[PDB]
């Protein structure tokens, strides 16, 4: 109780301290001019007329306004189908407005480069090769394709078991793309308003068209309504419209033109048939569980950073992993280091990995990995 | 009667929290700012200082900015504050996250350290190496070359106190702890719910070291089954956004995820994979030694007769959970109060176990058969 | 188990009664709630009742023998005579060897080698005489350290490099000296001391003393390396090195005062000033008189420059110092006369409490310190000195009354004498630091903020302290920025990587660079070692004063 | 899931179809037996009593299988008729080969092996019948046995299978005395147990069927008590309850 | 009204012209208020309950 009193006394002391403690030219001349300065609400012109132009503008939700040009403007500068700013009080186009950037679509563009080389991805040479000629070689050297008169697929679908490396390869392509890479946020495409997301998909293609040669990565295609049950309830009707808008813009009545689309799905079966149909996505690069040479290579790349005895045999460790995804092989390397940290040995040994191989695969409830059955030897 | 001092400490703490302008420069800004200021998105930036600002009414008129403290913070997607009438950008953009995200952040953990938990020491070791140890001693992981495991799943039968480990982590964590149930993403509006998952993660990155607890993850992500009837859950889209945040392009920075499920088989394979849950922790029903520590901890702060045999209750009945042990201790105290004895006899504990375990009926004729 | 025994604690009548009936339980009730009563005396129970408990705890423990636990109460009691009686019992049974070896660190400010001769009359094995003197405290340290690791230039590596630009060039060599247990800093480089200049040159010569924490013969080897140094700065550092050679010397200390010591503002006199602090490094407390005669004329001379008086004050605060509650040190008695002599000289006002306050430290009621303070009261710089002395004079125990008194005075808008009061709050509490968080943001005092980082004080290495220093890493005031790394260094005694990288990035100025080096300087609870924090009350000291400030050392 | 074929084994090593059949025995007339020193008894509940039904057939749940053995059947009616015939056949087949009445444990093991086979072979469903065996053999004396659809069997001093078996087993475990059953006392235990297990009030004679096997003059004399004999036992139980009144 | 009195998720009143904090208004609850059913407490039946 005395110890509790000491804390209460400490709180009382803090209360005494708090009570005792209690006991640019922009903000100058410019403000006087700024308050009178008038506003000009943005609006979009749809048409123009002879003699008095009488340009009629839809504000954005208000009305079609027949507004004459403002006195201090050039009639030629105001143009049909051009965003403009109209003062509410003077009801005239005081100043024209530059075209809307639509920043949310601009945000999805990667802009930065992920620092992953193709070297880090391992055990999938064939999958890398297939991606190289739909992503890097057609863009880097189109002449070879033209010589055989063969068009590039212009579309790729990466599908495989989870943790295989589909996205890891995609970030590697982004590192050396030498062309705009547009990662797409799947949730962003779904929107509260009906078909608001569909409008965004048109913008996505429009942005892609403006840039010359760009690759769009629709990771998690299932998020972008990648199914078309389209039942009578039509709960997914808004998303289904968004999916169809992507399909038409992707191909039909003039397709991507210079856009290569990379789509990655853990479950390929769920994807809607129209998207799966080629032309929209000509290549079907499925990633697969790595073979023993691949399993050794993934172990070597993951363990190169870790400090370990030089005599460790990755081939034995890979053999002990019968069907392991790349992520699980990475999990063995990290777990092996954690066991060495637990015993406080700075340099790990082969035994540490074997304990990890049991922990990452056998210890997990795989059941097949842990054997209690004598059955087979 | 030392309670009065404790009550005073609590009241004093509340008072302390309750008790937690320039002569000309501030007054000029006060005049410049409107009595009501409306906050809206910034759509376009123009060098003249008249920048297009989007609003709920959509008036995007270019508006001058005169911010005394700084006007260089303007960015696309920033929520600028505008005068109700003039609509000019008043000053530094408002910087507050969405209200639903604010509720998750937890500053006070009721439970103490791992001391209350008994017999889950192996489970404590795993949570510490993934959560507490990397922050306390970052050098060890770098020297090994290992990158610390960032994700953990606690899976166990009902009442194994998986949540208790999470409460214990909250008690001793440098990282801000965001406690979000998996069932707290029921947003009716199409969209919004996957966006809320993005919001929780962006806040975690803003708070730098952070621990995310998602109790009952079964609701947010299970199976990833097809639409079937065509109702379309949209929950699968929400889970896919979480899957994207944990390991879907970019990076997770320094955010650690703890997730708890009564049933782990139902959870979809992609979510429960290395890279989203590097370490997996299993809580088994307590055995005998684990039961002894739990029984002692629950009875530590109550009157105990010499006659009571803690070992007899633990050995005689096998299957009771750690929560069941606490219930037996609370029930035994009530059984004694019926006889008006504050002290608890061995007889009370024996009666208590029977009352608590009356709903648990298991097994069929699997006795003679094997 | 003593649960209802604690009830009679309020009547001390309890102290005599407790020894009377305590027989069967060697610990149990004697430990637990009665030991918690000792802990509560540290936590909430007042110091006079605490003194009564110490005697009661000694009385019960004496029946159960176990002299080292009884000794811990005796050092807390600060009664040398009571400690000597326990020492006679510990001498009777030979563990006596651990008791002596730990005693050099365990002993309070009451004695340094005074404790070594406390039970010397029997002499016998000569334990405590060598065990409690510097002879056994650091004799096995160099072999023990060798088994764990090999001392070398590893912290002088590029990751640990502190840069040059003159201001940090001296700091980098001194930082390497902190790593020095490790005896090659002077050997490293060619004339590394020559590269050091002015205050830095003093620091490099001081590193000879740092190079050997123990060993008089090894220190004489250091003296030969820089014998009769040509430059005054080298000469002053070499005299200081003689002081840092041992926790106690008995040999080199007598010549160090004899050498130079002009006693008036002069080169030889300034050269001796280093030796004056080094002799101070040897002891701590209030009232010893073994080497008081050697340092008595130095404060008596009262040279107008604070440099002679301030090192003499630092020396006296740690030279002729033994008894608790403060004492009438002959120099401290005339230090007040020197303080009365100087109406101005604000440097005197901060420096004089370095000696007067240190004597008044290691105190209980300190009513005698209050009487000395009544003599001290006068002009405002002296009044600020009185406040600094009063802050040291506070008991340093569970009593919150002294802390509340500083808090109320600190709340006043004028804080010229209240700058160190915030630091005093930390000195008083060493148990549950619930009140340790200080609402510095609420405080508007630039000076209050300046000492706020120092207010956290020395720590084991807890992350909470590092977070506060990081939040205040770049305050507008250069002084505020300077304090956080020194404070980070105090906790240091990431683990250190996050501060080094963050300090470098936030810094980029020479001022910013040096404070950052100081945090890396310390990258790798004793009454005697309560000296360095007191020795650097204000980091406001100028870079030349900061080079003189490098003298601070004592903790393992 | 792991149901349908008796052949499939659940991931927990459980044959659900066999387990379902063992649970099914519950929906059947109560059958109980007491070992009884100097005798043995089988008691059954005659369910589905109606005014029109003749009940001409001697017995209904009690079938003799040999000169010195008998069984009471609880389970699917058709399966019971199949098993009773086979049990009668095995008894005579052993007599033909060895000219000695079959030892009781052996007759039970043989039917149990047939019942066991149905569970191991895919085509057939496990038998839905469980039965109690009363007999005297020279090797082990008076014995009582129980068979399960699983094919497992046991010897019980007292046991019950149909309807509220657990209620009878709990009543039997407390009331039964080892070595002191003394036939007439065992008959009383049966009437009292029957009153508790049956929801029927007053335990009328038509509702109860009692068969007692005794060895008289070196010859087993299996007898099914006539209604008048059953009535006197019921009246004695009612009178005993009247004696219990006031004292209870 | 003090700033301290104001709390998140509180239904305050904003002035018609300047949007000022006129007062703090309670009853900030969704349709679940009807479910409370605290009003019109059910007829007392503890005695009416049987064995
Ligand atoms: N072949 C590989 N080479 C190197 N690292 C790999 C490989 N396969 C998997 N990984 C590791 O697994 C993670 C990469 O997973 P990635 O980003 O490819 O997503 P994914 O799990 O395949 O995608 P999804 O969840 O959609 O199935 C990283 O930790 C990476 O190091």
């Amino acid at each position: 109780d005395d110890i509790q009193q000491l804390l209460k006394k400490i709180n009382e002391l803090t209360g005494i301290k708090e009570s005792d403690t209690g006991l640019l030219a922009a903000d100058k001349q410019t403000l006087q001019s700024e308050q009178p300065l008038q506003v000009a609400r943005c609006t979009k012109i749809i048409n123009a007329d002879s003699e008095d132009p009488k340009y009629i503008i839809n504000v954005k939700q208000f009305a079609k306004f027949v507004v004459d040009l403002s006195d201090q403007v050039a009639p030629t500068d105001i143009e049909e189908g051009m965003r403009v700013g109209v003062d509410r009080n003077k009801y005239q186009i005081h100043i024209p407005l530059p075209p809307k950037i639509d920043p949310t679509v601009t945000m999805m563009q990667v802009e930065e480069k992920p620092d992953v080389t193709y070297s880090d991805v391992g055990g999938c040479k064939e999958q890398i090769e297939k991606l190289r000629e739909v992503v890097e070689t057609p863009l880097l050297h189109p002449e070879r394709f033209v010589n055989l008169g063969i068009e590039p697929p212009k579309g790729v679908l990466l599908f495989g078991p989870p943790g295989t490396g589909k996205t890891l390869c995609a970030r590697a392509v982004a590192n050396r793309t030498d062309a705009c890479f547009i990662r797409v946020i799947g949730s962003e495409l779904v929107q509260k308003y009906v078909g608001e997301g569909a409008r965004m998909v048109r913008e996505l293609f429009e942005m892609a068209r403006t840039k010359k040669a760009c690759l769009i990565f629709f990771d998690e295609i299932d998020a972008i309504g990648g199914a078309r049950f389209d039942d009578g309830a039509g709960g997914d009707n808004e998303v289904q419209r968004t999916m169809l808008e992507l399909i038409n813009q992707l191909d039909g009545f003039d397709p991507r033109g210079n856009i290569k689309v990379l789509m990655a799905t853990n479950r390929p079966d769920t994807l809607d048939p129209a998207l799966m149909r080629p032309g929209r996505l000509d290549r079907k690069i499925e990633f697969s569980l790595p073979d023993l040479e691949g399993r050794t290579h993934i172990f070597k790349i993951h363990a190169r950073s870790m400090s370990v005895e030089r005599d460790i045999r990755f081939e034995l460790l890979a053999r002990l992993c019968p069907n392991s995804t790349g992520a699980e092989i990475r999990s063995v390397c990290t777990e092996a280091g954690m066991f060495a940290i637990r015993a406080r040995r700075k340099i790990a040994t082969e035994k540490d990995f074997l304990e990890a191989v049991n922990k990452v695969i056998k210890s997990y409830a795989k059941f097949s990995a842990t054997p209690r059955y004598m059955t087979y030897n | 009667l030392e309670r009065i001092k404790d009550y005073l400490l609590m009241e004093e703490e509340f008072i302390r929290n309750q008790e937690q302008k320039q002569e000309e420069e501030r007054s000029k800004v006060d005049d410049l700012r409107g009595t009501p200021m409306s906050v809206g998105t910034l759509e376009e930036i123009i060098d003249d200082n008249h920048a297009i600002v989007s609003t709920s009414v959509g008036s995007e008129h270019y508006v001058s900015i005169l911010s005394f403290v700084d006007k260089d913070l303007l960015e696309p997607g920033c929520s600028v504050l505008l005068n109700h009438k003039v609509h000019a950008v008043i000053g530094v953009l408002m910087d507050d996250t969405d209200p639903l995200v604010t509720v998750m952040k937890v500053e006070k953990a009721p439970q103490e350290t791992y001391a209350d938990i008994g017999g889950l020491d192996n489970q404590i070791q795993e949570i510490k190496e993934s959560v507490e140890l990397p922050l306390t001693h970052p050098e060890y992981y770098e020297e090994m070359g290992i990158k610390p495991p960032k994700g953990v799943i606690l899976y166990g039968p009902p009442g194994t106190g998986k949540t208790l480990l999470a409460k214990a982590v909250a008690n001793q964590t440098s990282a801000t702890f965001l406690r979000v149930v998996g069932s707290e993403l029921i947003q009716k509006y199409l969209g919004d719910g996957p966006k809320l998952v993005r919001e929780l993660f962006r806040v975690a990155e803003e708070h730098a070291p952070s621990i995310v607890f998602i109790d009952e993850i079964d609701a947010i992500g299970t199976k990833r089954y097809d639409s079937n009837s065509g109702g379309e859950r949209e929950i699968q889209r929400t889970m896919l956004e979480l899957l994207n945040q944990l390991d879907g392009f970019d990076s997770r920075g320094d955010v650690k995820v703890i997730m708890a499920t009564n049933r782990i088989e139902t959870l979809d394979p992609a979510l429960i994979r290395p890279g989203r849950i590097d370490r997996k922790i299993e809580f088994p029903l307590p055995d005998e030694k684990t039961k002894k520590r739990i029984f002692q901890i629950h009875t530590s702060r109550m009157t105990l007769a010499d006659d009571v045999t803690l070992d007899d209750l633990i050995m005689a009945k096998d299957d009771l959970s750690g929560a069941d042990i606490k219930a037996i201790c609370t029930e035994a105290g009530l059984m004694a109060l019926r006889e008006r004895r504050m002290k608890v006899t061995n007889e009370d504990f024996k009666k208590s176990k029977e009352n608590v375990l009356y709903k648990k009926q298991e097994g069929t004729p699997e006795g003679l058969y094997l | 188990p003593l649960l209802t025994l604690v009830k009679e604690i309020v009547p001390l009548l309890m102290e005599i009664e407790q020894v009377d009936m305590l027989e069967k339980d060697i610990d149990e009730n004697a430990y637990a709630k009665v030991c918690l009563y000792l802990t509560s005396c540290v936590n909430y129970v007042p110091e006079p009742e605490n003194s009564a408990l110490l005697r009661c705890a000694l009385g019960v423990f004496r029946k159960f023998s176990r002299f080292p636990e009884a000794l811990r109460l005796a050092l807390m009691l600060n009664d040398m005579e009571l400690v000597e009686d326990i020492f006679t019992s510990c001498k009777d049974v030979v563990m006596l060897g651990r008791h002596g070896v730990f005693l050099e660190l365990s002993e309070d400010v009451e004695e340094y080698e005074d404790l070594t001769e406390i039970m010397s009359n029997v002499q016998l094995n000569s334990n405590f005489l060598a065990l409690a003197r510097e002879l056994d405290i650091m004799e096995p340290k160099v072999p023990d350290d060798i088994y764990k690791t090999h001392l070398e230039n590893n912290r002088f590596g590029g990751s640990g490099s502190q840069v040059d630009s003159a201001r940090m060039n001296l700091a980098s060599s001194f930082v390497n000296g902190f790593v020095n247990q490790d005896k090659l800093l002077t050997d490293d480089g060619n004339k590394w001391l020559y590269k050091n200049k002015d205050h830095g040159m003093l620091s490099a010569a001081a590193s000879l003393g740092m190079i050997l924490l123990w060993d008089v013969d090894g220190g004489l080897t250091q003296i030969d390396k820089y014998l009769y140094s040509s430059e005054d700065y080298i000469k002053s550092g070499a005299l200081l090195a003689c002081g840092i050679v041992n926790s106690g010397v008995r040999n080199e200390c007598d010549p160090a005062l004899a050498l130079l010591s002009d006693y008036v503002l002069h080169n030889s006199n300034t050269m001796r000033l280093g030796s004056i602090f080094g002799l101070g490094l040897a002891y701590a407390g209030s009232n010893r008189e073994d080497v008081l005669t050697l340092l008595l004329p130095v404060m008596g001379d009262s040279k107008s420059s604070m440099e002679v008086a301030g090192v003499t004050a630092l020396a006296c605060g740690m030279i002729a110092v033994g008894s608790c509650n403060g004492d009438v040190t002959s120099t401290i008695l005339q230090t007040i006369m020197e303080k009365s002599e100087t109406e101005l000289k604000d440097t005197y006002a901060r420096w004089l409490p370095l000696g007067l306050g240190l004597n008044h430290l290691g105190k209980g009621e300190a009513i005698e310190a209050i009487l000395a303070a009544l003599e001290v009261v006068s002009e405002p710089f002296r009044s600020f000195a009185n406040t600094l002395v009063d802050v040291c004079a506070y008991a340093g125990s569970g009593n919150v009354l002294k802390v509340q008194q500083l808090l109320h005075i600190c709340s006043e808008h004028f804080d010229s004498k209240e700058k160190e009061e915030d630091k005093d709050k930390k000195e008083k509490k060493d148990k549950d630091k619930k009140e340790a968080p200080a609402d510095m943001g609420a405080h508007q005092g630039v000076a209050v903020l300046g000492i706020a980082l120092i207010a956290m004080g020395e720590e084991i290495g807890a992350e909470m302290a590092l977070r506060t220093f990081g939040h205040l890493l770049r305050y507008g005031e250069p002084t505020l920025r300077r304090a956080v790394p020194l404070a980070l260094a105090l906790i240091s005694v990431s683990h250190d990587a996050d501060p080094e990288v963050s300090y470098n990035s936030i810094f980029a100025a020479r001022l910013a660079a040096m404070l950052r080096q100081l945090a890396q300087y310390h990258a790798k609870k004793g009454t005697l070692t309560l000296c360095p924090y007191h020795s650097d009350r204000q980091l406001m000291s100028q870079v030349a004063v900061a080079g003189l400030l490098t003298v601070l050392v004592s903790f393992l | 899931r792991y149901d349908s074929r008796t052949t499939i084994f659940s991931p927990e090593g459980r044959l659900y179809q066999v387990e379902y059949a063992m649970e099914a025995i519950g929906h059947a007339g109560t059958c109980l037996g007491i070992l009884a020193n100097d005798g043995v008894l089988l008691a059954a509940e005659r369910r589905n009593i109606h005014k029109l039904l003749d009940e001409v057939f001697f017995s209904e749940k009690i079938y003799k299988l040999n000169e010195d053995m008998a069984c009471s059947v609880a389970g699917i009616t058709s399966d019971a008729n199949v098993l009773t015939n086979e049990l009668r056949l095995i008894a005579q087949r052993y007599l033909l080969q060895y000219q000695e009445p079959i030892p009781c444990e052996q007759l039970v093991t043989a039917l149990c092996d047939i019942k066991q086979a149905y569970t191991q072979f895919g085509g057939k469903r496990p038998f839905g019948v469980s039965l109690l065996y009363i007999g005297w053999d020279k090797h082990y004396g008076f014995q009582l046995y129980q068979s399960d659809p699983s094919g497992n069997y046991g010897g019980w001093k007292a046991t019950c299978i149909g309807n509220n078996s657990a209620a009878a087993v709990s009543m039997l475990k407390q009331d039964y005395k080892e070595g002191e059953m003394t036939l007439k006392s065992a008959l009383a235990l049966a009437i009292k147990v029957l009153n508790k297990t049956m929801d029927v009030s007053k335990l009328s004679a038509e509702k109860v069927e009692i068969a007692t096997l005794t060895r008289e003059n070196g010859k087993t004399v299996i007898r099914v008590l006539k209604q008048k004999e059953v009535e006197q036992l019921i009246k004695k139980h009612e009178e005993e309850e009247a004696k219990a009144e006031r004292e209870k | 009204i003090d700033i301290n009195d104001v709390t998140p998720n509180c239904r305050v009143a904003l002035r018609n012209d300047s949007y000022t904090l006129h007062k703090i208004l309670p009853n900030k609850v969704d349709p679940l208020v009807s479910l409370m059913m605290v009003e019109k407490v059910p007829d007392s039946t503890y005695e009416m309950i049987g064995g």
